[PDB]
DNA sequence: TAGGGAGTAATCCCCTTGGCGGTTAAAACGCGGGGGACAGCGCGTACGTGCGTTTAAGCGGTGCTAGAGCTGTCTACGACCAATTGAGCGGCCTCGGCACCGGGATTCTCCA
DNA sequence: TGGAGAATCCCGGTGCCGAGGCCGCTCAATTGGTCGTAGACAGCTCTAGCACCGCTTAAACGCACGTACGCGCTGTCCCCCGCGTTTTAACCGCCAAGGGGATTACTCCCTAG
């Protein structure tokens, strides 16, 4: 029975050392995580649809990124996700 | 077998790029999965959770608090423009409202 | 006629959450009706879903898709 | 406290609890009465119940703000069965 | 250059109902457009029913509850009508 | 052997055959189920019939053999269940109903 | 000499406008605002001729659809004259607000 | 300018149609206001398409893709 | 380790960019001018406040089994694969529904 | 009860452009086998939902009273409304130009297995 518990933990241990989370906030942010999920990977799939490709690369998950979050947020989210991947690439 | 290095590691993440790459492959978003959508996905969802979970213990430290809540994960998701127009739609169990009473009904 | 356990006290509170002063006392009824329309449709989607995991009890994921169908998801279950 | 004012601390007192408003019995006795109607003899998980009220207190609570603009806007202070209907006919539930 | 459509479909439904009656290119791209978008909501619902309950087909089961879900009223009762009989002709055959 | 397309050997006018290939090529599944077009194609015909009956009868008050846009619209505006399905859409060259509020009136 | 009273002819107008299918925003000032919008997102775009008309059609379909909810507010605070307060409260509920 | 391109008479004409007896002198500029909101959302949308597809010529479809992801389907074209 | 999706170069055409000139419908204006908005005021009734009695909400126990969830089998249905062919796509055909225009017959306003 | 004259509707002839249709043809849809596993089924466990019973006492509910708020009524005159009017620039019809969306062909490294 998986959850993105775990790391919703180091993440809050991380930005908020000594400070915990109560088993119903995990609950509600774990259904945060698993919500942005679905939507980012949809529109991804019906972008990817609709330019007739078959694959979902790191382009598709930036401009679905890009749609669904707001202003700052998108923008904020954009460089983090370029971040990751280039890390990824140079390793 | 050389030593396995996580690929949340090999990212610098504490989110699982194993399991993202599982929900987006077994998740029938499309035929094929590059590396760098998993990498990408698991970024995107650890900054917004980072967001919320800062917001949510400043909220809870304002209220002289130890411990993350679902009122004080409710507060923190409207008091930001940028949240709040991302989970406008969303209700939170346990959540309660922002105090509001308009200004014709305040005393006069 | 289950309806008017739904209290007039119950749904004062409601109206005093949302920031409501004063409330004319036909409220109560069309409070009532409101209500129920929106738990019809609710579990309506809830049992249909239900049936067709070829369940008899109707679980939290049910009510949970309903709600998201319904463009009102509910996180914490 | 002078009239009005014992209003607005019952707002108040609403406003910062996180409690459900509607008695649990009585709502989960609804919930039967009305599941009764789209298949009989039909079992509810505990948790399911709970889900079912959150939304419904939220909905209601969503549809009093809205309401309450509607009366607000007609120059009163008192809600009515026609801000109600006004609400749920701009939101598109008619 | 190559664009399939409904329009064929479309013309012979309508000269069933209406044998007198003709259609606009502008109705035919609404109607194709009516086609597609329902086409994209019953297998969307039966793609997430599958997923939901751990099968990996959508059958006739997943499409009716899709169909309960998506249409109102009676045009649920009547949708869930022809597909059954559709079903049955076609098995039974 | 002589070809029996799936439409007629299940009764219907429109495509079994594209139907199918469309709810595999779509990527809504791993699998897709011999009877899951079938029902599909009943059904969008059934609701194709439906709005061309009540655009047609629409048409015909209009003393006109063509459905035009503004045909649609009113089959779909004058129908509570249509209405109800399709409450979010625009359709161009449609225009209103024709309604004037009650307190307007002189 | 002859005047229709105030209110008349708006009636003989609502009566024609809800009749016709017609587009009631001329077609070249809406090409030109929905250009001098585009060239904030990307300079030098190209449109194609039914991107502008489907634009329109959504545009006119959002505001007359707007119209109504706001008429309908105006109407509860027992007016017939519609204002920001009208509109605003129409975009609130609804939700846009 | 251009948004002063969507005249008071167009704004009267459609304030018609939706059954509008008596139109106050602001509703016009706050009509303006509100119809170059929702084409900036479509539009930032319909170039986001757009430009996802190597495009540079903004096609019917990225429009229809843009008002589907807002809610607002469109049924005539696509 | 396999193999085919996609990135890329040679190629071009169709539909978008763009201009130009004439017409006229429409948009915007020089000046009058009004009816329904709004403010004020009075009154009555219905909602708020409080006080007392009744009523089941809520706690908590006890018990029972329905039914959700797991586990092991096995089959029949779908994926695939290769050959075959006819239904559907392009586009050319042709004639009739609609647009249009004018002209005449009528319903209607609003105020005498 | 009664006109001037405006907005409206119905008829009829014209003609044009697109509604309803036909010829090739090709590629997708069917036929006909093969196979292997996804899911249906049957059996079994034990979780939790249901059902019930007694008690406590928080709240609901019923009542009484009064007041302030809703609501009706009156009177004043704003800034938006309105005309014929004057101005303006879309629209329409036509034409040149060529951008970049679309096609084909190939090649190779991306991701599946």
């Amino acid at each position: 029975k998986e959850s993105y518990s775990v790391y919703v933990y180091k993440v809050l241990k991380q930005v908020h050392p000594d400070t915990g989370i109560s088993s119903k906030a995990m609950g509600i942010m774990n259904s945060f995580v698993n919500d942005i999920f679905e939507r980012i990977a949809g529109e991804a799939s019906r972008l990817a649809h609709y330019n007739k490709r078959s694959t979902i690369t790191s382009r598709e998950i930036q401009t679905a990124v890009r749609l669904l979050l707001p202003g700052e947020l998108a923008k904020h989210a954009v460089s983090e996700g370029t971040k990751a991947v280039t890390k990824y690439t140079s390793s | 077998r050389a030593k396995a290095k996580t690929r949340s590691s090999r990212a610098g993440l504490q989110f699982p790029v194993g399991r993202v790459h599982r929900l987006l492959r077994k998740g029938n978003y499309a035929e094929r999965v590059g590396a760098g959508a998993p990498v990408y996905l698991a970024a995107v969802l650890e900054y917004l959770t980072a967001e919320i979970l800062e917001l949510a213990g400043n909220a809870a430290r304002d209220n002289k608090k130890t411990r993350i809540i679902p009122r004080h994960l409710q507060l923190a998701i409207r008091n930001d423009e940028e949240l709040n127009k991302l989970l406008g739609k969303v209700t939170i169990a346990q959540g309660g409202v922002l105090p509001n009473i308009q200004a014709v009904l305040l005393p006069k | 006629d289950n309806i008017q356990g739904i209290t007039k006290p119950a749904i004062r509170r409601l109206a005093r959450r949302g920031g409501v002063k004063r409330i004319s006392g036909l409220i109560y009824e069309e409070t009532r009706g409101v209500l129920k329309v929106f738990l019809e449709n609710v579990i309506r989607d809830a049992v249909t879903y239900t049936e067709h995991a070829k369940r008899k009890t109707v679980t939290a994921m049910d009510v949970v898709y309903a709600l998201k169908r319904q463009g009102r998801t509910l996180y914490g279950f | 406290y002078r009239p009005g004012t014992v209003a607005l601390r019952e707002i108040r007192r609403y406003q910062k609890s996180t409690e459900l408003l509607i008695r649990k019995l009585p709502f989960q006795r609804l919930v039967r009465e009305i599941a009764q109607d789209f298949k009989t003899d039909l079992r509810f998980q505990s948790s399911a119940v709970m889900a079912l009220q959150e939304a419904s207190e939220a909905y209601l609570v969503g549809l009093f703000e809205d309401t309450n603009l509607c009366a607000i806007h007609a120059k009163r202070v008192t809600i009515m069965p026609k801000d109600i209907q006004l609400a749920r006919r701009i939101r598109g539930e008619r």
